[PDB]
RNA sequence: GUCUGGUAAUUGGAAUGAGUACAAUCUAAAUCCCUUAACGAGGAUCCAUUGGAGGGCAAGUCUGGUGCCAGCAGCCGCGGUAAUUCCAGCUCCAAUAGCGUAAUUUAAGUUGUUGCAGUUAAAAAGCUCGUAGUUGGACCUUGGGCCGCGACCCCGUUACUUUGAAGAAAUUAGAGUGCUCAAAGCAAGCCAUCGCUCUGGAUACAUUAGCAUGGGAUAACAUCAUAGGA
RNA sequence: CUCCGCCGGCACCUUAUGAGAAAUCAAAGUCUUUGGGUUCCGGGGGGAGUAUGGUCGCAAGGCUGAAACUUAAAGGAAUUGACGGAAGUGGUGGAGCGAUUUGUCCUUUGUACACACCG
């Protein structure tokens, strides 16, 4: 939220679940953040990675595995990983 | 569920009209039985002290409440009126004008006094508070 | 008092009131 | 019941005259005193 | 003085954190109250109520005391603590620690034109605990807090100036009344609004940020 | 029986969005549901939707983007003048900053802000935010 | 019929819903002591006036910025708030009217402005000075301390010409004392 | 120590209106107000009260008396010898020239249209049919560009909505205006003017029903293969 | 007989992402982010399904159905304890809205008792 003067008025901008787009609250302790490392040719790990955060709701449902696998297929396609 | 149709205004209004009679306050107001009460819808009434009586309090408490038996002048109805303010029964005598009021719970009995919803407020034209505080004297 | 027996008692008083007022 | 004891305690209570004390300021000045006491200076009536 | 027993406590002790919103971004559980004191210094503290609870025993009744404590900096952070103990003083002391441990961010918005600083709830928000349901409606600037005494205190510590409230249920149950209000304040950074439609950038968590220190 | 197909469409979409589903099928289809969906898409609350012709009442497959908090109908479709839009938005919308009330007007099916812009009243279909 | 029956009158204040709340009592007493008020009703009527002004401002904020009533009545309200010193020049919007407090209205009283102008040693001395007819606004003496002073009238608050503190003759106490001497 | 605050029937001079009253003014005549000579404050007796002090609910687990009595107590309760609750004194608290006590609104989402309930708290008819009532699936002129937000091009009703005219005044909301303020009133203002500002004396709201204008999405009714059409 | 499906039916098990005062419920969910349609029906506890009127019935009774008056609770779910003429102590963490509970593996069970069955 921006003020009409042009300042941010929110304490913070919370993360959104990468699968359900739900806002990940500060006390959502079932939420996680996965960093999937990037590998170049020969299999060496570059040191860069992509990040996905899943809300506690999607993990509690059990769809976290399938959601994460679909998200990773998409980004891997896009970045050639 | 409850009716929701745009053309069901009559149903809703009639149902509310019929159900308002279940509310105790509504039915007390719109039954007309409050005109059969001793006061007949008035805040205060005058009456004749018939006899001074003492009626026992409820079970937990042990006291003689020392009320008064009053015959109203507007309708001739006999009621029991409580006399507050310790010692004020001696200001009450038989065949003496008294102004009664409600005991504060709208015809419901108050406190440990059973069957009494009326208090004496004024005797012989002088308020009981003035006689208690000795601000005025009872005329002879 | 049991509600069934209360109802039976009340049916008996009503029988009596009916046989008195009607007859 | 027995009406003979009406006025018992209030008649038994010994009469104690009120002390002739100074009057407190009345109106705006009284509010000034209260404001001073509770803002520029246990409950208000603690038996200290 | 303080030996941190958690990884988060170690970083807070060293000074890797400056504000409590870095913890909020990653939804990390806060298990040491010294973290909240270090990162949220302007915290006040008020005991809302003390309640005697009795456990029937063979020989009479075992009475413990339940203390409800609300903390907050009046600038978007509020916390509620409930501790039951055999002594009132330790019940209050335990509830203050719990209240600090539950310090949550509170989102504040504008009833109308976004002029000045936020003063109200961004949107209608509701909290429920037991039979108590607490609704908060955004209010124009200058309205103040139109609420019962129990939710007014929590709103004052949250930093909310103007709000309309409505409650249903047994709000006489003060534990539920205060918990429902706190839940209502918590669910305020959780309503997705078009201003939060921008995709998250996923900054590094402090665990992986300071694995060299830890 | 099916009394309001719009209600079933919006309630199914709401349940699917709450469930985290990325696609919801709507049956039956209707012009009012496609017109409500176009308003929803214009304000960015849904993505692609596809009308499937089955030589009957159609089917709609809608892409969901997680931006929906709630969408519902108002039944009955109360008459709403331009002046009562403020009261209706106060009743149904989370704030004066976000949310939309969908109206059926003789000028077309539209959100309440667009209804104010043309000063056209009508009847309330529903809401989404 | 009596023609006097058609004269209007109305109430200027309400009593609080909760009579015995510690926080409200403390805040009211703090304001009363800060501004030398005679009772809580003087603050309650200021709160009543602020409530009506705030309600008017809120009702025009819930209308379009092109609604000719909001352009007209908001301009009138802003003129009235600027006229009595309640709003600054940068505060030229209806939003700032909603932010006004009873402190802003109490600061425009003749008692407060007489005290802050240096004419009186205290707020209570200002109150008595006004009630003793020693204060004039412009050429008009004002014995009413709740007088709301306009910005154009602030620089004309002065001691009365008939008052011993404003060039007039000595009061009866001083004159009696010199006659005794 | 100095600086700055609150306290004293201390000590001092200042101030002033309540009152009294020349007078003028007011007024049909009077009277009140406004104005004003003289007078008019120290314990400034020129003396503020009404309710309270267990909780709700602000304020005492001070003192004396009474002892389940007398009494208080809206409700919960208090009173049997240590009464924070009665009767009193002191002190404190709230409002304050006011405050207490004895139908209606709010509180009450405890009448619920917005907005309540009905497994077990009160509440689904034993079950089914069925008239009225209420509610009723989808479908029919859309796109498109041009000019330029209007337009262009390729003798069935009604609800509803929009705009207009009405819907007395007073009341309400609200513009202006320093009745000393204010509740008001509809006045007034102007360097002083044999006059002037054409001075002002706005505006909004006003269900339902009626009249008229545009719109036809939604919906109701009437039709709806002897069209036997023209 | 066996296996895999589809539709429909009586049900059952697990689980909460839900709801609920909880018990519990896959509906008792999709509810202050409150509106799919419709019928009946409740408004503290008694008096009272009583009186009276009406109607149906041979009768028994059924349907409809008060008031005066009285009362500060009645009632629901769950917890701990006690009882049964029933059977065989913190901390921190976890669960619960919570009283509580786990830890501590006399127990289980019923309770309208909690002055606790001498109720
Ligand atoms: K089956
Ligand atoms: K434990
Ligand atoms: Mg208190
Ligand atoms: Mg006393
Ligand atoms: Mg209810
Ligand atoms: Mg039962
Ligand atoms: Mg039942
Ligand atoms: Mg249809
Ligand atoms: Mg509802
Ligand atoms: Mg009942
Ligand atoms: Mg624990």
């Amino acid at each position: 939220m921006q003020n009409e003067v042009g300042d941010m008025v929110d304490l913070y901008v919370p993360r959104k679940c990468s699968a359900t787009n739900r806002i990940i609250t500060a006390k959502d302790h079932a939420s996680v953040q996965i960093n999937i490392g990037h590998v170049d040719a020969n299999g060496l790990y570059n040191g860069s990675f992509t990040t996905f955060a899943l809300s506690g709701f999607v993990r509690a449902q059990g769809d976290a595995d399938g959601s994460l696998d679909r998200l990773w297929q998409q980004k891997r396609a896009e970045i050639k990983q | 569920g409850k009716t929701r149709g745009m053309g069901a205004g009559r149903k809703l209004k009639t149902h509310r009209r019929n159900q308002r009679w279940a509310d105790k306050a509504y039915k007390k107001s719109h039954l007309g039985n409050e005109w059969k009460k001793p006061f007949a819808g008035s805040s205060h009434a005058k009456g004749i002290v018939l006899e001074k009586i003492g009626i026992e309090a409820k079970q937990p408490n042990s006291a003689i409440r020392k009320c008064a038996r009053v015959q109203l002048v507007k309708n001739g109805k006999k009621i029991a009126a409580f006399v507050p303010n310790d010692g004020c029964l001696n200001f009450i005598e038989e065949n003496d004008e008294v102004l009664i009021a409600g005991f504060g719970r709208k015809g419901h009995a108050v406190g440990d006094i059973p069957g009494v919803r009326f208090k004496v407020v004024k005797v012989s034209g002088v308020s009981l508070l003035a006689l208690f505080k000795e601000k005025k004297e009872k005329p002879r | 008092m049991r509600a069934k027996w209360k109802k039976k008692r009340m049916r008996r008083l009503k029988r009596k009131r009916r046989k008195m007022r009607q007859r | 019941g027995s009406l003979a004891r009406a006025g018992k305690v209030r008649g038994q209570t010994p009469k104690v005259a009120k002390q002739d004390k100074k009057k407190q300021p009345r109106g705006r000045a009284h509010k000034r005193i209260q404001y001073n006491r509770r803002f520029v200076t246990r409950g208000p009536n603690s038996s200290e | 003085k303080w030996v941190p027993v958690t990884k988060l406590g170690r970083l807070v002790k060293e000074g890797r954190f400056t504000k409590m919103e870095e913890i909020y971004l990653h939804s990390l559980p806060v298990k040491e109250h010294q973290i909240v004191e270090t990162l949220c210094p302007g915290l006040k503290d008020e005991v809302m109520k003390i309640t005697p609870v009795q456990k029937q025993t063979r020989a009479g009744q075992r009475t413990r005391f339940k203390a409800f404590v609300v903390v907050g900096d009046s600038n978007g952070h509020v916390g509620l603590g409930v501790k039951c103990a055999k002594e009132v003083a330790t019940a209050i002391r335990g509830a203050i620690i719990l209240a600090k441990l539950s310090i949550v961010p509170v989102r504040r918005g504008y009833w109308g034109n976004k002029i000045g600083l936020p003063h109200t709830v961004p949107c209608k928000v509701t909290g429920k605990c037991g039979s108590v349901t607490v609704r908060m409606v955004p209010a124009p600037r200058g309205s103040g807090i139109v609420a019962a005494r129990v939710p007014k205190k929590v709103l004052q510590f949250a930093g909310i100036d103007d709000v309309f409230t409505s409650s249903r249920g047994s709000t006489k149950t003060l534990g539920n009344f205060v918990k429902a209000t706190f839940d209502c304040l918590m669910k305020t950074y959780g309503f997705l609004t078009p201003d939060f439609w921008r995709e998250t950038t996923f900054t590094k968590a402090p665990y992986q940020e300071f694995t060299d220190i830890l | 029986v099916r009394v309001s197909v719009l209600n079933d469409a919006l309630k199914s979409m709401y349940n699917a969005e709450k469930r985290g589903k990325r696609q919801v099928m709507i049956r039956p289809s209707s012009k009012v549901i496609i017109k409500f969906l176009i308003v929803m898409q214009k304000h960015g609350y849904i993505g692609e939707f596809e009308y499937v012709d089955d030589h009957r009442s159609g089917k709609i497959v809608v892409e969901l983007n997680g931006r929906l908090n709630k969408c519902g109908v108002i039944s009955p479709r109360f008459d709403v003048g331009v002046k009562e839009i403020e009261g209706w938005t106060a009743r149904l919308l989370p704030s004066r900053q976000f949310g939309y009330i969908v109206l059926t007007t003789s000028a077309g099916i539209m959100d309440h802000e667009e209804a104010r812009r043309k000063n056209v009243g009508g009847k309330v279909l529903g809401f989404f935010y | 019929v009596h023609v006097n029956f058609y004269r209007n009158y109305g109430k200027t204040f309400k009593k609080p819903r909760r009579p015995y709340e510690k926080e409200r009592l403390d805040a009211e007493l703090k304001l009363v002591g800060e501004y030398g008020l005679r009772c809580k009703r003087e603050l309650w009527r200021v709160q009543y006036a602020l409530s009506r002004i705030r309600n008017a401002a809120r009702h025009l904020l819930t209308l379009d910025e092109k609604n000719p009533r909001r352009i007209f009545e908001g301009a009138a309200l802003l003129r009235r708030m600027n006229r009595y010193g309640l709003l600054a020049e940068g505060q030229d919007k209806l939003d700032y009217v909603l932010a006004l407090t009873a402190e802003n209205f109490l600061a425009r009283r003749l008692q407060t402005l007489v005290f802050k102008a240096g004419m009186a040693k205290s707020i209570h001395h200002a109150r008595v000075l006004i009630r003793q007819r020693h204060i004039r606004v412009g050429r008009q003496i004002v014995n009413v301390p709740s007088f709301m002073v306009r910005v154009e009238s602030e620089k004309h608050i002065d001691f009365s010409l008939t008052s011993p503190f404003g060039g007039g003759p000595a009061g009866r106490v001083k004159r009696k004392n010199q006659k005794k001497a």
